[PDB]
């Protein structure tokens, strides 16, 4: 029974490495007036749209790092039980916002961090999160 | 339905005078995509004035006049490439827009690279002499191993092929410029010029995403021509950054002779080139061994990397 639930904007970098990857996927709707109902466990693949924002303090702003449409399915009990794990992406050169929807997922959930990657993937970024998903579902 | 028996402005200009023109509608847009990017780019704006460099004349001045002359040279090489894609690279995007968001989301990043272009000047205010600045320039002038990056890449920007353009406009921000960008980070990571890097950081927060939107646009455009010519786009893609390849590492084997910085550089360049290829919506062919640096270095960039409302519940 494994199973990734992920989401991807228009530009479907997190789609197309989702689609690379061995495991079952189901996408979260991009429309805002769309929802879903997952009734398995499942490692949660998402992108990061904080845009390197800054407080007035001057820590990282972790606002908007999460996209709506992954609240909006988190929100949901029934939804956010089935969640072994997140996976979160981005781009390194958001410097300390790099990946950063990941740690709050994690934080706000109280599931592992599993991976961070850029973009569509690599190879090896494949071959890991394949080994990471079989592993959080095996354990 | 007025937008489809009319023109934006800058298609009547240059493409067709046939029909009469319809103003911008910001009230029903074509791509949330362009909304998502210009809300980003305009809240990130910054001045290099309100980043102080003054703290970096203890660790600068600990530098011998090699290294300070190394640091100008590069930083002035990157004033280029910046003054490059604020004049020439990103306006002549606007005329080749998909939607009329885009043509002002390129009007915003010709301007933030002209304040990345500007901020070097601020840098040097604060840090260098009148000679090291002016020296600098002459070096700029008659390296032709730097002069050879953007004269291979301003001919796709004043030719006819909107394509050739669009992807010398996502490898002018997602590559040529990371080979330089190495040595502030190499300089941070020793707790030297810390409040330069933090000027880097905020320039990447802007050419992240202008590589971003660039290769975006051109993955709409690619998906629309038949599978040959698709093909074609691909290789003239793998051919260019080839080409931009060689051109920058002949440079950064020069500007850090002595140094010992061009492998470290080169392998960050390449890391960099990957990141191109994939908002290019290409697979990055480099092994993580070919564009590997050092930990502490990588730390600078982000520490994330790893020691160095609506919400319900
Ligand atoms: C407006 C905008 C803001 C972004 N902010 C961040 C960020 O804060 N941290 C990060 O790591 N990546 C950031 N990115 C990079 C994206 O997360 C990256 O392009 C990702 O691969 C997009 O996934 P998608 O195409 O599936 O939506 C941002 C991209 C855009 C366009
Ligand atoms: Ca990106």
């Amino acid at each position: 029974k494994e199973l990734i639930v992920y989401f991807s904007t228009q530009s479907n970098n997190t789609h197309r490495f989702v689609q690379k990857l061995d495991a079952e996927s189901i996408r979260i709707p991009i429309d805002e007036e769309e929802r879903i109902k997952v009734d398995e466990d499942y490692v949660l693949i998402v992108p990061t749209y904080s845009g390197g924002k800054v407080t007035d303090a001057g820590q990282v702003d972790a606002h908007g790092a999460v996209p709506k449409q992954v609240i909006h399915f988190l929100n949901d009990p029934d939804n956010r039980k089935h969640c072994l794990g997140v996976i979160s992406s981005g781009n390194t050169n958001f410097g300390d916002s790099f990946a950063i929807a990941g740690p709050v997922i994690s934080y706000k959930l109280k599931v592992p961090l599993l991976y961070q990657f850029e973009l569509i993937g690599t190879k090896e970024d494949v071959e890991e999160v394949n080994r990471i998903i079989s592993e959080t579902f095996n354990a | 339905n007025y937008y489809d028996r009319s023109v934006s402005p800058v298609e009547y200009a240059y493409f067709d005078q046939s029909q009469n023109m319809r103003a911008i509608n910001w009230n029903k847009i074509v791509d949330e995509k362009d909304l998502e990017v210009w809300n980003r780019v305009t809240q990130n704006f910054w001045l290099p004035e309100n980043i102080p460099v003054s703290n970096d004349l203890p660790s600068w001045n600990e530098l011998d006049d090699d290294w300070q002359q190394l640091i100008t040279r590069t930083f002035t090489g990157l004033t280029l490439l910046d003054t490059v894609q604020s004049s020439i690279g990103d306006v002549a995007q606007i005329k080749n827009s998909l939607t009329e968001q885009e043509q002002v989301i390129y009007a915003n990043f010709a301007f933030m690279v002209g304040v990345h272009a500007r901020s070097y000047g601020t840098i040097f205010s604060t840090l260098c002499t009148s000679e090291q600045i002016e020296e600098a320039h002459e070096w700029v002038v008659d390296n032709e191993a730097l002069q050879a990056r953007p004269k291979a890449l301003i001919p796709f920007y004043t030719a006819d092929d909107p394509l050739k353009s669009k992807i010398a406009a996502a490898l002018m921000p997602g590559f040529l410029l990371y080979g330089g960008f190495y040595l502030p980070f190499y300089l941070s990571a020793r707790g030297k010029l810390p409040n330069t890097s933090d000027i880097i950081r905020l320039i990447l927060r802007d050419k992240v995403i202008h590589n971003f939107y660039s290769g975006y646009k051109y993955q709409l455009k690619v998906a629309k021509l038949s599978p040959e010519k698709q093909a074609e786009m691909k290789q003239f893609v793998f051919d260019l950054l080839d080409k931009m390849i060689g051109l920058e590492k002949t440079y950064l084997h020069q500007l850090y002779d002595g140094f010992g910085l061009a492998d470290e550089a080169i392998r960050f360049s390449l890391y960099n080139a990957g990141k191109f290829l994939q908002n290019l919506g290409y697979e990055s062919p480099f092994t993580k061994e070919e564009t590997r640096i050092a930990p502490e270095v990588f730390a600078q960039l982000s520490a994330r990397a790893d020691f160095f409302e609506d919400w319900d519940f």
